[PDB]
């Protein structure tokens, strides 16, 4: 019987039959369907019984085991005594000679905080005084307790019955076996044994010593339970920048993480953090002790390093322990983060080397050859070392592998002017053998600006200008690129003249030049020819044309704050980007009221009729996410009464099956069809089933990927910011305005929130309040907001377009 | 408005659409801020084509009416709208001109701001013979 | 037809609709049976009680019960509140077709398919009657809503019409003593077969499956197994009435009449229900719903649906009107045609309703219309939207289609609408499909008028005449000119005052009340729309937005009247009364009461002494009279509740006076009010009364601060020691420098074990002795001068004020 | 008490058989078993593992989950082996986990959990000390 409520009737019946399997199969069904939680009191005069005197074990174990769980509910065959039908021949049981019965009895009798057997359960320690086994003595210093913890806090309960009424707690120390419940509130003399007990201890009651009384002068003295007081213990003397070295502490912490990897990733990060505490700059974190584990003797054998080699990864352990390993090469050496970023790079970033380090899909190369030359821009040491190796990564020789090449490197030169003049020689030989865009843009950009260095670019230009391959942004790249730097210092069959000329072609214009360019009608509508067609003023010369561009760099650019960078290696970073980092008549009239904080529903009953309306109940529902905190409990609704009931309110649960709608008020009365009615009380919304959460800009960002927020409606009275109605209604309709989604300037600034909730409707909602107030002379509606919204399936998208408009409500009976 | 729909997903012809016109009307039709709000965030996440349109555009936008200059300083500073590749050289050259230069050839480059090509109405045809196919 | 509910079930044999409430009761081929609330969509009951076909189903519902017959051969009894079996009886020896109850005394009626149809009594042992006649089947018994007579449709080619507390049938004649069953040839030829005849039927079309009665007629219709219904008198007879109707393929297992249109809607075994004419008799269409064979049909003894069985399941299906458009005048609701006929005005919590002569519409409504005095009302008949029909105006308070045809008064004329508007006689008419003006010349407007034409908007319904072809138009009295149109957002409803000059739209938050034209006088205040709401002409206004009624406001007052059991709309507002009727169009009257309304009539008019009577517990709520009274920044309402010790707390800032404050702060248990206080309490300016208040929050040391501010010294002093014991360092540590001597700091100091600080301090001012104690005490050096002074002098005059600001004079307003 | 219940679960969605040392977790008891131990306790394969603010201790056996549950603890090693003690009688009484064999002895189960953790301290038990009380 796993569960089944309504069996009482066989029960009874099962309980006495004349035999005895049946009646402990009988009592063991009652015990099942009252634990977890059924109809138990029918039987209880069957139960009490045929078990009572017995000194056979198993039914008075059956019955002793009924008497813990459901004692003072059940009153059949038990009522109200001192002696009760749970003890009274259940003195028998404690004195009995087989141990198990008295000490089964011992044990639930005094385990109960019951009055009406407080007399029974006090010399009920008789049963267990006498030690038959380590479960005898220590049956008894937790049944002294627990007879202390019932209302014999003085004398009743602390001296001995004839060795233990609250003194086996002192025997157990001396004694073979221990164990302690002594924890609080009990014997100073007990006390002080335990701590003579933690040398002669016996293990488990070690543990029950120690919750106690902890804190040792030795090293240890012996056993598990000492053992795990003592790394606590340990930590004290010695707090200083973490443990370090894991104490005693590594054991259990394994298991913490017991899928699979990232244990050890987590191994990993305190073997790197345990090497040594560096500076400690951006990506440069190490704790723990600064010596410990060095770095970097010179006669050091067979060295630190090769440990530190690990760290340093393409994968080269899995992807979990792989994230974890690049920053904690990072975190132990560098400069910062760029000196090992470079190294770390150079390995990861496409080469001619190995082929297990270059692959042909090109965003992955590009991405991974702005990641080497960020840290150029970083700090100056690397621009030496990134320049050759870019070269390395050209030499690759498809027309892709020198594109994505030719794109870094060139933003690399305008950021580093006339430093990398060498470069332009090795960057135009794969640009002949091309079947992309990048390729021409990029070494177009480097030819160009790189013109006084090199005297070649008529030959070199002109095979790619006849040439085909995918020309759309090739245009606007080669456009304010192809003449700069010094007016004619180049000449191969076409100067830097002719390169001028050809500049302007292939931008917007047309000229026999380079044997005409591959494309002239630009790449994006916005861009156009024309600025740079203007522009040349002095023919590709530093002064103040594209030569000036080129050789200098668009705002603030230095370290890794994405300004020309990217801003670690390529792989750690799609990890980071990954982590969102989220966290019968009836009458009714009502109001709501708050006094001292209680939130509750006034609602007076009213019989307005001469009619009899007895049988009155009242009630408040749960209807779904609305609960009754106490419903009204009056028994009015009676022939002209008038009354004030009060029911409290909730506004969180978790749904029910009954109707989903405005609040359920139910008031019973006399009628026999519709002996309950509903009827209502004022206002709550489906709105209030919303669960309010949170997004970060990163969640919102996500979401609005996720899934489309094209809906919009314009709200009025969005005319007021964020802060004010258009919060407060938000949150009614249990949604927040968190981060922005806003680019506020002298023509830019319409307010923008980023909403978020988690709605129990298996959708999330979200929306972006948009408030049109002017900063131009010319605003979308002048004030009023459009509110764009969504829900997962735009279903709660609704609610937060038209819950940010008004809401109010009021009564003054 | 068609901008709202979805970040990233709605592609880089989307945003070089709005982006475009915004730059070109140069709205007092609605404000431009609800536009530039919306662009702003396509940006960051779609490819490099319609990043490098939007510093041009922006551009071209300032040259064109003097109120817009605010807004394209937020939008141009940040990693996005400049200093991403293709971006950063555009955006180089792009505001170097407005910043820097006098914008003759700035306000003359605007000429409304128009595209980069003005062909026929090609869809109709197309349309004609892909849809019983 | 509109599908309210289906639910497949599969082969249901019997169906029966519940004469009390909208429910269905279906019994299955798959001995299942089930008790469905069709309209709220909630399963009652469902009973497998027999393992086959249960072909018979009925409600019992004289005591809340509902009764099935199967082919156990039995009439069970089955509660639908307790699931039980409330009784069992043997009804005949063969399949239960149909069971019918008595409402005589908790007798059931049984057919059977062997050939009698019993009626058995339980309450005693009596089996009362038998009823026989048929030689084969009688497939169903069938109520009329009298309990004296049933019908039976057997396939024995007839229809008997039987009495259940006659023995079989009831009847003598009186023009012979002899019985009136005739087994020889007479005036007809039949057998012995009966005790007597009262009316022996017709049911030839190879016997009848079922028969049933329209609520409100004698007249019955039949459908047999062949392929046609025929359409019966019961009540002679008659062979001269009896019509047959055609459309059918195979057997038609019923044949029903529809309650609530002028057809017969029948169902047949083939795959086809087929709707019929009923003033004509032969088929007007055929509906396939493709669920294939019915084999019970059923129409709502309530007026309520329709519903007919299928092999699937069943269907209750609609052919009912939703939100009709109507209007109250003092005690008569007219509305707009609705199911259950005519009805209205009277109860008030109850779903019951009653008759009052108060028919606005007697005929099909194409116009209904009040006339703005409210006198008259326009019915459009003959329905048309050509350019012709006929209109009938009642008198309002009682109305007939005439009144007299000898009187002005409930005449009639030609007008494909008319409809009436303002100038309080008058009225507009269509009558070309133009707008035309109808005049009478004097009194209410009766007669027909052709002059004045229009070529916008087309003739519909109204009030002011409303006619849509892109929006809702007004139009004018005498002016062909549309007088303004409308657009808006509507909840299904258009709304009046009462006198239909004004006009009620719905906007997205409440409703607007408006007059003439468009015109906004107010708006409702209420978050969500309401579903009607109606103004007393203006001022007291009445609404509906749930299952009460509410008044928006009367004279600034805010109250909710009372909440009737069901959901409902105002009919409007003429009178004390609010009246209302809802979709299903019972009614609820509600008297506006002097509870709420004299209360804050009294309270705004600054009377506290009235509102104390006016305290009732109809209206007390919480926070309306217990602590909406705590709501003056100056007290007046405030003074009066107080009882909260938070309201009392509140009251003591909002005058100032703190007094009051402490001792609500004290009853809220509660040190923060106390500390909050005290601060109000030295704005006051008295800094007696924030010692107390301060002392208790624990705040010495704020004390300590405050103390030569205010000029005491020996206060100051009480400040120190008890600043001492919490080592307070601005607290204690203030009070000496405080008083001219330091000597006090010395002390507490030395505890601290400053000793340092403790000797600088009593150094400067000169007592170099207790500075030298400390030293001596403690690590002595006391030679070194800090970067302030260590002996110079520390003399200060404490308080040159004989009265202190604790005794800070004050009088108080 | 520091453990509030010794509990066999199911994770058909219903504690199987349980013990409340002194009445508190009655119904209680069966809502936390039945949700959480489904889950596999919300585990991953891990003794530990806490939800709903209880900590919950296990070990998968079948369908079934051998259960412990504390919001409170005094020392690491001694949830283990109480837990561990449970699992060497457990087999005695039932041959294993499983649902319909649990429910039969359920006697047995639940004297064992009143003497192996009596008021929610964690006494120890063995299988012949088991024989004397079902005797």
């Amino acid at each position: 019987m796993d569960s089944e409520p309504p069996s009482e009737i066989s029960l009874k019946n099962d309980l006495e039959k004349g035999d005895v399997k049946s009646k402990t199969e009988a009592l063991k069904k009652v015990i099942i369907m009252i634990l977890n939680g059924e109809k138990l009191p029918g039987l209880l005069m069957t139960i009490i019984r045929f078990v009572l005197p017995l000194q056979d074990h198993t039914i008075k174990k059956l019955l002793l085991v009924f008497w813990e769980i459901v004692p003072k509910t059940t009153p059949d065959g038990r009522l109200l005594h001192e002696m009760i039908l749970v003890c009274d021949a259940y003195r028998k049981d404690l004195q009995h000679p087989n141990e198990f019965i008295r000490g089964s009895t011992l044990r639930f009798l005094c385990k109960l905080k019951e009055a009406e057997l407080l007399e029974p359960l006090m010399p009920a320690i008789r049963a267990c005084l006498e030690h038959r086994h380590s479960y005898v003595r220590r049956n008894a210093v937790l049944a002294i307790y627990t007879i202390y913890r019932n209302f014999e806090h003085l004398i009743p309960d602390a001296p001995e019955l004839i060795h233990d009424f609250l003194v086996n707690e002192k025997d157990a120390s001396c004694k073979r076996n221990a164990f302690m419940m002594l924890i609080h509130a009990d014997q100073d003399r007990a006390l002080d044994y335990l701590s003579t007990c933690i040398d002669q201890v016996q293990t488990f009651g070690d543990i029950l010593q120690l919750v106690i009384v902890e804190l040792i002068y030795k090293v240890c003295h012996a056993n598990p339970s000492e053992r795990a007081r003592f790394i606590r213990c340990i930590y004290n003397l010695l707090q200083s920048s973490s443990p370090a070295v894991k104490y005693e502490a590594a054991g259990t912490l394994v298991t913490l993480s017991s899928a699979p990897t990232a244990i050890k990733a987590a191994a990993q990060c305190y073997i790197d953090l345990i090497i040594k505490e560096s500076d400690n700059n951006v990506k440069l974190i190490v704790l723990d002790r600064l010596v410990e584990l060095k770095e970097h003797p010179a006669h050091e054998r067979v060295l630190q390093d090769l440990v530190m080699d690990i760290l340093r990864v393409l994968s080269t352990p899995d992807l979990e322990v792989r994230k974890k390993t690049l920053q904690l090469a990072l975190d132990l050496v560098s400069s910062r983060n760029v000196e090992e970023l470079v190294i770390v790079l150079k390995k990861e970033v496409i080469k001619t080397n190995n082929v297990s380090e270059h692959e042909d899909t090109d965003k992955y190369r590009q991405l991974l050859v702005r990641t080497l030359h960020s840290c150029s821009v970083r700090f100056p040491d690397m621009a030496a070392n990134v320049i050759p190796v870019l070269m390395e990564f050209l030499s690759d020789s498809n027309e892709a592998a020198a594109a994505d090449v030719l794109e870094f490197v060139r933003e690399a030169i305008q950021r580093f002017d006339n430093l990398r003049m060498l470069i332009v020689e090795k960057m135009l030989e794969v640009f002949h053998a091309i079947k992309s865009v990048k390729i021409y843009r990029g070494a177009l950009w480097i030819l160009g600006e790189y013109c006084s260095t090199k005297e070649d670019i008529q030959s070199v230009m002109t095979e790619v200008r006849r040439s085909l391959g995918e020309i759309p942004i090739v245009e606007s790249e080669i456009k304010k690129e192809a003449g700069e730097l010094k007016p004619e210092e180049e000449i191969t069959v076409g100067p830097v003249q002719k390169l001028v000329t050809e500049m302007g072609t292939y931008a917007t214009q047309s000229a026999l030049s380079s044997s005409r360019p591959t494309k002239k009608e630009e790449d994006r509508p916005p861009l156009r020819g024309f600025l740079l067609d203007g522009d040349f003023f002095v023919a590709a010369s530093l002064a103040t044309t594209l030569t000036k561009i080129a050789l200098r760099y668009v705002a603030l650019v230095q370290e890794k704050k994405k300004q020309n960078s990217f801003v670690a290696e390529a792989m750690l970073l799609m990890a980071t980007i990954l982590h969102l980092g989220k966290s019968d008549p009836v009458y009714a009239e009502a109001y709501v009221h708050v006094n001292q904080y209680d939130i509750v529903l006034d609602v007076l009953v009213v019989n307005q009729t001469s009619d009899t309306l007895q049988n009155c109940t009242l009630e408040l529902a749960t209807l779904g996410d609305l609960k009754l905190v106490e419903k009204p409990s009056p028994l009015t609704l009676a022939p002209h009464d008038f009354a004030n009931i009060k029911a409290n309110v909730k506004v969180a649960s978790t749904e029910n099956g009954i109707i989903f709608g405005n609040i359920v008020y139910d008031v019973s009365g006399a009628a026999s069809d519709r002996n309950c009615v509903v009827l209502s009380d004022i206002h709550i919304d489906i709105m209030d089933y919303i669960q309010p959460a949170t997004c970060t800009d990163a969640e919102f960002r996500q979401m609005w990927a996720e899934f489309e927020w094209e809906n919009k409606v314009t709200v009025n009275t969005n005319m007021t910011d964020l802060n004010d109605y258009l919060q407060h209604i938000l949150k009614s309709t249990n949604m927040k305005c968190l981060t922005p989604e806003k680019a506020l300037s002298g023509y830019c600034g319409f307010m923008a929130a980023n909403l978020y909730a988690r709605s129990i409707f298996g959708e999330d909602a979200l929306a972006n309040v948009s408030i049109e107030k002017p900063v131009h002379q010319g605003p979308d509606a002048a004030v009023t907001g459009h509110i764009r919204i969504r829900a997962k399936s735009q279903g709660m998208a609704l609610s937060l377009g038209d819950k940010i408009n008004l809401s109010q409500k009021k009564t003054s009976l | 408005h068609l901008c709202e729909f979805i970040e990233d997903c709605e592609f880089t012809v989307l945003a070089t659409r709005i982006l475009h016109l915004l730059g070109q009307e140069g709205p007092k039709t609605n404000n431009p801020s609800k536009y530039i709000r919306f662009i702003y965030n396509r940006v960051v996440l779609e490819h490099e084509e319609v990043r490098a349109g939007a510093v041009s555009a922006l551009a071209k936008f300032g040259a064109q009416n003097e109120e817009m200059l605010p807004s394209i300083l937020v939008l141009l500073k940040r990693c996005v709208m400049d200093d991403d590749n293709e971006v950063r050289d555009r955006a180089t050259f792009y505001l170097n001109v407005l910043e820097q230069k006098q914008k003759a050839l700035n306000a003359g480059y605007i000429l409304n701001g128009l595209t980069v090509s003005i062909p026929g109405l090609e869809k109709a045809l197309q349309q004609y013979t892909l849809e019983p196919s | 037809m509109l599908t309210k509910f289906e639910t497949k079930s599969a082969r249901v044999k019997g169906l029966s609709f519940h004469p009390k409430r909208p429910w269905i009761l279906t019994s299955l081929h798959n001995g299942v049976i089930q008790l469905w609330d069709y309209r709220m969509c909630t399963l009652i009951d469902k009973f497998d009680e027999h393992d086959g076909p249960v072909r018979g189903i009925d409600f019992h519902k004289q005591q809340p019960l509902f009764v099935s017959g199967g082919d156990d051969y039995k009439i069970k009894v089955w509660n639908y509140k307790l699931r039980r079996c409330l009784f069992t009886l043997l009804g005949h020896l063969d399949y239960i077709r149909t069971t019918f109850f008595h409402h005589e005394y908790p007798w059931i009626l049984s057919a059977s398919d062997d050939q009698t149809i019993r009626v058995w009594n339980w309450q005693s042992r009596t089996c009362v009657c038998v009823l026989t006649g048929h030689n084969h089947y009688v497939m169903c018994a069938q109520f009329h809503p009298s309990e004296d007579l049933v019908v039976s449709a057997s396939l024995d080619q007839t229809v008997r019409v039987w009495d259940i507390s006659g023995l079989r049938k009831k009847n003598l004649s009186p023009g012979a003593v002899e019985s009136d069953v005739r087994g020889i040839t007479g005036v007809d030829l039949f057998g012995t077969t009966d005790a007597v005849v009262k009316h022996v039927l017709e049911g030839h079309d190879r016997g009848v499956n079922w028969a049933a009665f329209h609520p409100t007629m004698p007249l019955i219709v039949s459908g047999a197994d062949d392929r046609q219904v025929k359409i019966w008198r019961m009540n002679e007879s008659k062979a001269w009435e009896v019509d047959t109707c055609r459309g059918h393929y195979n057997n038609v297992s019923c044949a029903v009449f529809h309650p609530r249109q002028e057809l017969i809607l029948s169902n047949s075994e083939d795959k086809s229900i087929r709707v019929w004419d009923m003033s004509k008799r032969t088929g007007v269409q055929t509906f396939r719903r493709d669920h294939d064979r019915f084999w019970v049909l059923a129409a709502h003894p309530n007026l309520n649906l329709f519903a007919a069985g299928h092999d699937g399941g069943m269907i209750v299906f609609k052919l009912e009107r939703e939100r009709p458009a109507y209007a109250v005048h003092g005690n008569m609701l007219h509305y707009v045609k609705d199911r259950f006929l005519r009805q209205l005005d009277f109860n008030s919590s109850k779903d019951v309703a009653v008759m009052q002569l108060r028919s606005g519409s007697k005929f099909p409504v194409f116009n209904m219309s009040y006339n703005p005095a409210e006198n008259a009302v326009l019915l459009c008949t003959r329905a048309s939207n050509l350019e012709n029909s006929t209109y009938d105006l009642y008198t309002i308070p009682k109305d007939a289609d005439s009144q007299n045809p000898d009187a002005p008064e409930g005449k009639r004329s030609s007008g494909l609408t008319a409809v009436w508007v303002a100038r309080n006689r008058f009225a507009v008419l269509d009558r070309m499909h133009s707008l035309l003006i109808k005049n009478l010349k004097n009194e209410i407007t009766k007669k027909i008028q052709v002059p004045n034409c229009d070529e916008i908007f087309y003739a519909g319904t109204g009030n002011l005449l409303l006619r849509d072809a892109d929006s809702i138009t007004l139009f004018d009295v005498q002016q062909k000119r549309t007088l303004a149109s409308v657009k808006i957002s509507k909840v299904k409803y258009v709304i009046w005052s009462a006198d239909m000059s004004h006009v009620a739209l719905l906007a997205k938050h409440a409703i607007v009340i408006c007059n003439r034209k468009l015109d906004a006088l107010c708006n409702i205040h209420e978050n969500i729309r309401v579903k009607s709401g109606a103004w007393d002409e203006s001022g007291v206004f009445i609404y509906t937005t749930s299952n009460h009624i509410k008044y928006a406001v009367t004279t600034g007052d805010h109250g909710i009247i009372r909440t009737l059991d069901l959901p409902i709309y105002v009919t409007r507002v003429k009178g004390n009364n609010v009246y209302c009727l809802d979709r299903e169009c019972r009614p609820r009257v509600l008297t506006i009461d002097p509870t709420e309304f004299k209360f804050k009539l009294a309270l705004i008019n600054r009377k506290y002494d009235e509102v104390l009577h006016m305290v009732r517990n109809a209206k007390l709520v919480g926070q309306s009279i217990i602590a909406y009274l705590q709501k003056k920044g100056y007290p007046e309402v405030a003074l009066h509740f107080v009882k909260d010790e938070k309201t009392r707390f509140s009251l003591a800032l909002e005058c100032g006076n703190i007094e009051i404050a402490l001792e609500a702060a004290k009853a809220l248990d509660d040190k923060n009010c106390w500390e909050k206080l005290g601060e109000v309490a030295l704005l006051q300016g008295n800094h007696q009364i924030v010692e107390m208040c301060y002392q208790r929050t624990k705040n010495f040391d704020k004390l300590s601060f405050l103390y030569l501010i205010t000029g005491n010294l020996e206060k100051l002093r009480k400040m120190m020691k008890i600043a001492e014991i919490r080592k307070d360092m601005s607290g204690h540590y203030q009070n000496a420098l405080y008083l001219g001597d330091v000597s006090e700091r010395v002390r507490i100091l030395k505890n601290c074990g400053q000793k340092s600080l403790a000797y600088l301090s009593a150094a400067t001012h000169g007592l170099d002795e207790e500075a030298e104690s400390l030293k001596e005490t403690f690590d002595p050096e006391k030679e070194t001068i800090p970067d302030i002074d260590p002996n110079a002098k520390l003399l200060q005059p404490p308080a040159p004020i004989m009265p202190l600001d604790t005794n800070w004079p004050l009088l108080t307003v | 008490m520091v453990l509030l219940a010794a509990a066999v679960c199911t994770k058909a969605g219903k504690a199987i058989v349980s013990r409340q040392f002194v009445e508190m977790t009655r119904t209680r008891i069966e809502g936390l078993l039945a949700a959480f131990p489904k889950l596999m306790n919300t585990g991953k394969q891990h003794t530990f593992v806490e939800t709903e603010s209880v900590r919950y201790v296990y070990q998968p056996m079948e369908k079934l989950y051998m259960v412990l549950i504390t919001t409170k603890n005094s020392n690491i090693l001694e949830d283990l082996e109480t837990l561990r003690l449970f699992s060497r009688v457990i087999p005695e009484y039932c041959r294993a986990l499983e649902e319909n064999e649990i429910s039969e002895h359920c006697f047995d189960l639940i004297f064992a959990f009143d003497e192996i953790v009596a008021l929610g301290y964690r006494e120890n038990v063995n299988l012949a000390q088991i024989r004397t009380f079902t005797e």
